[PDB]
RNA sequence: CCCGGCGAGGGGAGUGAAAAAGAACCUGAAACCGUGUACGUACAAGCAGUGGGAGCACGCUUAGGCGUGUGACUGCGUACC
RNA sequence: GUGAAGAGGGAAACAACCCAGACCGCCAGCUAAGGUCCCAAAGUCAUGGUUAAGUGGGAAACGCGGAAGAUGUAACGGGGCUAAACCAUGCACCGAAGCUGCGGCAGCGACGCUUAUGCGUUGUUGGGUAGGGGAGCGUUCUGUAAGCCUGCGAAGGUGUGCUGUGAGGCAUGCUGGAGGUAUCAGAAGUGCGAAUGCUGACAUAAGUAACGAUAAAGCGGGUGAAAAGCCC
RNA sequence: GAACUCGCUGUGAAGAUGCAGUGUACCCGCGGCAAGACGGAAA
């Protein structure tokens, strides 16, 4: 079980077509501070769903 | 008057960077850090520093109007490979190849 | 209005005013030769042929330029018998213009 | 080639090419197979062919108007301004002065002028008659070249 | 005297690679496959010049019989009609006249039927 | 002067309704497949599909000759386990009369995208009525 | 001077004729990997070429169907020693 | 006789079967074997008979039978044909690189211009392995050469255009930034596509295996831009 | 070696991914199944 020919750039490029990614597009705006984040996640400064949290 | 920001000899492979660099092509600069900041790959950390370098050159070395810039030129090239050895079974001398990177991103307002 | 004639061994369907291609002849560049050999006269009611070479038709051909055509290479190869050769050829040509057909 | 007769790899064991020595001519820094030896490149010339060739080239320099014979060509002192000033009086720059015996004044000032060369009657060469344009004989050197070729 | 080969090899391959432009990858870039690619392309370009007068003759016989069936005559009766009608017109003019003037070629078919028998 | 090559977009093709009721199968099918080629037109080009539109109506009442009602048995393989698909002629007329026409006309066309492109323009029906009467068809007497 | 980690790598200014001479430093082709633009391909079968050839894009003649790239479709064609 | 040392067309395909010896180009025409229903270029052509079985489209001795072929119809090439099969005659056509005319190049014979031999021309030849013979291209160095070009831009690299039947040459866009070298001759370490050739770089499988005994980690705090591995 | 790498009938330096004909098949992946492979090995 070993290859007998060289795979080309077309086989490799058509093989790597399913390895791409996409944008997150989940940025929500916190109503308290006016900063963006992910949905169901927290901000950097310490705000979640408009409610202030620990923020150490 | 354009802005050139490039990185030589990154601690990464030549292939995995191009999975990240194809995402931010043609996007607005102000929303590009919003994508690359919360992107989960290691290569997004380097290109965030490259892009924030280009924004800083658009502030200090350019006149004004940072917001209306668009990401136009982006391409990732491979560099030299680092050659070392690695032990295996049956005592043969296996060579290994370490990839380096060259990320040349040119951004401008027009 | 077109005309049918044979000059270089092959026939041509050439109207007036058109610059058309013919074989290499011994004609000066300031000469305007006449071809009495015609095979069809084109009008609203055409003049066909029972026998060729209508006497009433004449063709006025003028020559503007001589030269050689496009470079075409010729490759003769034989597999596994130790034989290959390559040669080129640029064929001569004449560009003529036809003005006026006597019907 | 400074090296060894040791095989770089054995015949069996590996899937490499055939190896008998590291000094193979088809390898890097190996010995040249058809390398040259120090050899003399001179070859025999017949005497009648040589002197006949001198008769052939001096039969041609008299026809090509490249042959000028003067009365007395000498110099007073070993002074190149007196030599080149005399050649300036007859407008000759690239000539070959052939004369009689060796002159202490003339031969001492010969090396600083490249286009002007002087020699003696017994040391004439056929290559000095082609690369130089005109040849200047002396009246006494006319008898010496006739007995020289003969 | 030792002479190098680096000035004649690449300049030698300039003429090959300028004729190896546009051949899908290895026949364009790799010299080993490009050499037999140019050689074999010389074979097909040599043969198809001799097949051009076959294919255009096939198109002319196709278009003369293709325009002769609207008048109710076959091809072999039309060629024999022009040959016994002393017509020296070849097949290129017959193939060209079917494009521009239809009643001219219809007059050629009727003239061929006039001197047919 | 170069040989005239026709534009595929400006091929002036027409509709032709041909009633195959009471005709020989292969002798008419050869002509119909020959007119799907476009050879009957004067402006024929071997790489430009100049075949006209041919409508075949009532193929179930075609005139069979000889013993060809029983003789022709069509066989086809589907791309599966090695059992072969047999079909007698009297059942192929009984269940799908157009498919018999598709075998002959598809067989008489060259292999390739151009041949199946000429097979697209074959419209064989079973009933007398159709929906191509709106485009002003011209019946062909043959 | 700025960003970048009191990193690495650059941007700007300046020297230098030149930094497509920046210490990996003269000239830098190919195999290899990329990015921008014109075209074609997601119903189509075979040494992948060649002959014909539709459309699209760009400079020209101040049109005269010019030239280059792309090759829908089609005839033929089973690598080298 | 052919292949070996022959290209092309037909026999579905098929070196040795049949026709037929490729100097080159041409969107000219005429032919040999083989064909004129489509695929696939040309007759659904004329006349006289046979065939009822698709025999044609695989078969002896023997009285249309004798008769059993293979992944898939698959024993005409395929559709399909009652002639579009079989026997004979006639007329045209398709049909190769065969043949002719036009355009061009080279050699060998005989002349005539007449004499360092070039031709107004003349018929003819030009498939090719092993092998022989003749005429040519380019690179390094040297005499030519203290000559030519050149910082108004040398070698090298990289494209277009022109030209030569050829290896080549010519000028020019850009990079480069300092040497190259006309013609005539000589001296070769002289022309790469392979020798499981050698030295450096680079793809390929491909971001696939694997990340090292199966003693197992969890949590808080401090520096640091960033801590599952490190400081407590 | 290059691949834009399907299956059947026959041909064939002798069981064809490449030849003549026919048939199927949107493009590209992913994970297994090891029948095809001159891959170790079983005469």
């Amino acid at each position: 079980a070993v290859q007998q020919n060289k795979p080309t750039r077309s086989k490799r490029g058509m093989r790597r077509s399913h390895d791409a990614l996409t944008a997150v597009t989940s940025l929500s705006v916190d109503k308290t501070s006016g900063e963006k984040h992910l949905r169901h996640h927290i901000t950097a400064d310490g705000y979640y769903r408009g409610r202030k949290v620990i923020a150490k | 008057m354009e802005t050139i920001a490039k990185h030589r000899h990154a601690r990464s492979s030549a292939q995995k960077v191009r999975l990240v660099a194809d995402l931010i092509r043609g996007k607005k600069v102000s929303q590009a850090l919003d994508i690359l900041t919360y992107t989960n790959k290691k290569a997004a950390v380097l290109v965030k520093k490259v892009l924030e370098s280009a924004i800083a050159n658009a502030e200090h070395n350019d006149g004004a109007d940072i917001d209306d810039l668009k990401v136009t030129k982006i391409f990732v090239d491979e560099g030299p490979s680092m050659k070392r050895i690695m032990p295996r079974a049956k005592g043969r001398a296996d060579r290994i190849l370490k990839r380096t990177s060259h990320i040349t991103v040119v951004v401008s307002d027009r | 209005m077109y005309a049918v004639f044979q000059s270089g061994g092959k026939q041509h369907r050439v109207s007036e005013g058109q610059t058309v291609r013919l074989e290499k002849l011994d004609i000066a560049t300031g000469e305007t030769v006449e071809f009495a050999e015609v095979l069809m006269i084109a009008n609203g009611e055409e003049v066909k042929i029972g026998v060729p070479f209508v006497d009433g038709g004449v063709i006025k051909a003028e020559v503007v330029a001589h030269g050689r055509g496009e470079k075409v290479k010729i490759v003769k190869f034989r597999r596994r018998k130790h034989y290959r050769k390559q040669q080129g050829h640029r064929q001569w040509f004449t560009d003529v213009k036809i003005t006026g057909i006597s019907a | 080639v400074t090296g060894s007769g040791k095989k770089p790899w054995r015949q069996k064991g590996t899937g490499r090419a055939r190896s008998g020595s590291i000094k193979s001519p088809i390898w890097r820094s190996g010995g040249v197979t058809f390398a040259a030896r120090p050899q003399d490149h001179s070859q025999k010339v017949n005497k009648k062919m040589y002197r006949g060739a001198l008769k052939s080239i001096l039969s041609e320099l008299v026809r090509q108007d490249r042959l000028i014979v003067v009365e007395k060509f000498s110099v007073e002192a070993p002074k190149t301004k007196l030599l080149a000033q005399k050649l300036k009086d007859m407008a000759l720059e690239d000539v070959l002065i052939i004369t009689g015996e060796l002159d202490e004044n003339l031969f001492l000032a010969a090396r600083n002028l490249h286009k002007v060369d002087v020699r003696d009657a017994t040391g004439i060469d056929p290559v000095s008659l082609i690369a130089f344009d005109k040849v200047v004989m002396t009246a006494d050197a006319v008898k010496q070249v006739e007995e020289m070729l003969a | 005297a030792r002479v190098k080969r680096g000035v004649i090899a690449r300049a030698r391959h300039k003429k090959i690679l300028k004729q190896a432009k546009g051949y899908y990858g290895a026949r364009s870039r790799v010299y080993r496959v490009a050499f037999q690619a140019v050689i074999k392309a010389g074979q097909y370009a040599y043969r198809d010049r001799r097949q051009r007068k076959r294919q255009f003759r096939q198109l002319w016989i196709a278009r003369i019989n293709a325009a002769a069936r609207q008048n109710g005559i076959s091809y072999s009766k039309f060629i024999n009609g022009l040959k016994k009608a002393s017509v020296e017109i070849d097949r290129k003019i017959l193939a060209d006249i079917a494009v521009f003037d239809k009643v001219a070629f219809t007059a050629l078919v009727e003239k061929a039927k006039a001197a047919l028998a | 002067m170069k040989t005239f090559t026709a534009k595929p977009e400006t091929v002036k093709r027409d509709w032709y309704v041909v009633d195959a009721t009471g005709k020989t199968l292969g002798r008419l099918a050869t002509e119909l497949a020959r007119r799907l080629r476009g050879k009957h037109k004067a402006e024929y080009t071997p790489h430009v599909d100049t075949g006209d539109y041919i409508i075949v109506l009532n193929a179930d009442k075609v005139a069979v000759t000889g013993n060809k009602r029983t003789d022709k048995v069509y066989y086809h393989h589907t791309g599966h386990i090695g059992g072969i698909k047999q079909a007698t002629f009297e059942e192929m007329i009984a269940r799908r009369p157009e498919r018999v026409i598709e075998i002959a006309v598809k067989g008489m066309l060259p292999k390739g995208p151009l041949g199946r492109a000429m097979f697209r323009k074959l419209k064989v029906y079973a009933g007398n009525e159709h929906n191509h009467a709106a485009q002003q068809p011209q019946v062909l007497d043959i």
